[PDB]
């Protein structure tokens, strides 16, 4: 249970300012075992921050059409093993994409998602001599993947606690009729939180709750009788402290930018070439 | 780590004793991965703990609390009596285990007299959790040693809940009492037959949906024999308590927590503390 | 020397969750997909899942990093 998980210890963090702390500590410590090895090829952190964005994309779009069908779950594994292994790594030292694909490869064997290794490599949209070499990249990979995530490889995501959340509403707010027409538009929200690096500073049920009741005022109707009855004062200010927080993330993400993406691809593709 | 002794060799991987027990194209093994997922996410003291995680290329080492023994050695020893408070005792431990277990919504799936491992302070150990699998959202019928199988899983269920495990409680149990294996069949059938020819054959009225199951065959039905009579030097409480954990319905049977409120653990005499169980 | 059932203590730092015995008399099982009677015969029954779904809702709903 999550009350008591790895992801609450050691992968929920008090502020995003503690991650860009990470993040810059793991491009510096790069750049200094760099020059240690014998410039205007660096990248900045902010731009590996983009790159990092625009590969979880890509990870997005390879896990949709993935065949057999993926879970939910293994997705969101997949996402937050990304998220979690470039806190503390940099893309110039182990390259994104072969990190995603071998989160996805990891993701899907820790869910229980059996599927072997051919069908997975034949997912790729690439030559069977391509495919065979990422299938390589990726068998060396895992270890070191696995070694990054401190060896915690169960991830909480916040679609249970979403079910929950609408079973309670449905029997318990009367007020609330149909609640199921919340189920797409905090759908929508959860994807945009996805996004963000929410999924490090809060809680599985707190993400939740926070699509839910957006979709609720996003629709005109209010809940907070929800929190107060069926649900301390200052308690409620503390959810709605957090809520207010998750809701100023989710609106001041900036989407990263094709052309920049692409002066950041060949300037990462010269660091590693 | 250092390595001191070589302790055993299995199927998935090779155990060594470092003090702590280490035990070392698809990837890496999905058993391995299995117990890492699992144990990482734990913490009882009556569940085996993962202390470290290391390995090289496709091979990863887990490092483990020392396992002196467990109650397979016990079991099958002839030079150490099992009073009832012994049993309690064992019976306790591994009941708590298994509620801890249950309550975060994980399967054992493999319980036997081998997978229960034991301290040298008499401490019991769920281990083995290359065959657990959280349970709880809307898997294979092969599972659990035969001789520990639950009727239902001999019968093909896919979709099954704690009964899988707490039947096997129940063989233990039994495996306790007589220090011979309960039910030992050869094949489903013949375990099947066995299970049918000590327990009898249950009705529509112990079991309402026992046509339900794929592999469900209809069987002869059979006078099965008292449990009195075969637990012939136990007591009321005891009686009950096995009643409750070999109850064919799944549904009926009884929850660790369900076992652990039974008068049998309140009775006297109290479980044996850990310090003073037999050592082989 | 005698045993006596204490219940598990464990902070779920939300809030409380009904007991599994009490959720068809409390409408939840209205809400949740009926299990099949081939589930029935293994032990399977709807009230696991709800309770699984509320317990994922409710767990450290007021806990803060
Ligand atoms: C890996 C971990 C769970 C562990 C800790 N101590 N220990 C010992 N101790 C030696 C021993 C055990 C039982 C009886 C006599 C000696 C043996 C051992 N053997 C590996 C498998 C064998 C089958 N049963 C489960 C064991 O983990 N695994 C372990």
């Amino acid at each position: 249970m999550y009350h008591n998980s790895s992801q609450k210890r050691h992968w929920t963090f008090s502020s995003e300012e503690q991650l860009a702390r990470l993040r810059a500590d793991a491009n510096r410590k790069f750049r200094c075992k760099a020059v240690a090895n014998g410039d205007p090829v660096f990248l900045e952190p902010h731009e590996e921050m983009t790159l990092c964005k625009y590969y979880e994309k890509r990870l997005l779009e390879f896990c949709s059409v993935f065949k057999p069908a993926m879970p939910r779950s293994v997705v969101g594994t997949a996402c937050m093993y990304f998220k979690r292994f470039y806190l503390n790594n940099s893309v110039m030292e182990y390259h994104p994409r072969i990190i995603m694909l071998t989160c996805a490869f990891l993701a899907c064997k820790v869910d229980e998602f059996n599927v072997s290794s051919p069908q997975f490599v034949g997912n790729l949209r690439e030559s069977p001599l391509g495919q065979e070499k990422a299938l390589e990249q990726i068998l060396e990979y895992e270890l070191l993947l696995i070694q990054q995530l401190n060896f915690h490889l169960i991830v909480h995501n916040p679609y249970r606690p979403f079910e929950g959340f609408l079973i309670d509403l449905k029997t318990r707010y009367p007020i609330l009729e149909n609640p199921e027409i919340l189920r797409k538009t905090a759908d929508d929200f959860l994807n945009r939180i996805a996004l963000t690096d929410a999924y490090l500073l809060y809680t599985p049920s707190q993400i939740a709750l926070t699509a839910i009741l957006s979709s609720a005022s996003r629709a005109g109707i209010t809940m907070e009788s929800y929190l107060s009855e069926s649900l301390n004062r200052t308690c409620l200010s503390q959810l709605l402290d957090i809520m207010k927080s998750m809701r100023n993330l989710v609106k001041k993400y900036e989407p990263p930018r094709s052309e920049e993406v692409a002066v950041l691809k060949q300037k990462l593709e010269r660091c590693h070439s | 780590y250092e390595k001191l002794d070589f302790l055993g060799e299995g199927q998935f991987a090779t155990v060594y004793k470092a003090i702590v027990a280490i035990k070392k194209k698809d990837g890496i093994n999905r058993t391995a991965l299995r117990e890492i997922k699992l144990l990482q996410e734990l913490s009882h003291p009556n569940i085996i703990g993962l202390l470290d995680a290391f390995g090289h290329k496709s091979n990863i080492s887990l490092v483990f609390d020392f396992m002196e023994t467990n109650l397979e050695v016990i079991i099958k020893d002839n030079s150490l009596v099992l009073t009832p408070s012994h049993i309690k005792a064992y019976m306790l431990m591994t009941l708590q285990g298994l509620e801890y277990l249950h309550q975060h919504w994980i399967l054992h799936r493999d319980l036997k007299p081998n997978n229960l491992l034991l301290d040298e302070n008499g401490v019991l150990k769920l281990a083995d959790f290359g065959l657990a699998k959280s349970f709880g959202s809307p898997y294979t019928h092969q599972v659990v040693t035969r001789w520990y199988r639950a009727p239902e899983l001999l019968f093909g269920a896919r979709m099954y809940g704690v009964g899988v495990d707490m039947w096997a409680v129940g063989c233990i149990l039994a495996e306790l009492l007589l220090r011979v294996p309960f039910l030992p069949g050869d094949s489903d059938l013949d375990q099947l037959t066995r299970i049918f020819e000590t327990l009898g054959t249950p009705t529509e009225e112990q079991w309402p949906d026992m046509c339900s199951l794929p592999d469900y065959v209809t069987f002869k039905s059979f006078p099965g024999i008292p449990l009195h009579h075969i637990f012939s030097a136990a007591g009321d409480d005891l009686l009950d308590l096995i009643q409750g954990l070999f109850l064919f319905n799944p549904c009926a049977r009884i929850t660790a927590t369900q076992a652990l409120k039974m008068k049998y653990f309140s009775n006297r005499p109290g479980p044996t503390p850990g310090c003073q169980l037999p050592r082989p | 020397a005698l045993y006596e059932y204490q219940p598990l203590q464990i902070e779920t730092y939300g809030p409380h969750v009904p007991e599994l015995e009490m959720l068809g008399r409390l409408g939840y099982l209205n809400h949740v997909r009926a299990a099949s009677p081939q589930d029935l015969a293994g032990g399977y029954t709807s009230s696991l899942a709800c309770h699984r779904a509320l317990q994922d809702a409710f767990s450290g709903l007021f806990w803060q990093p």
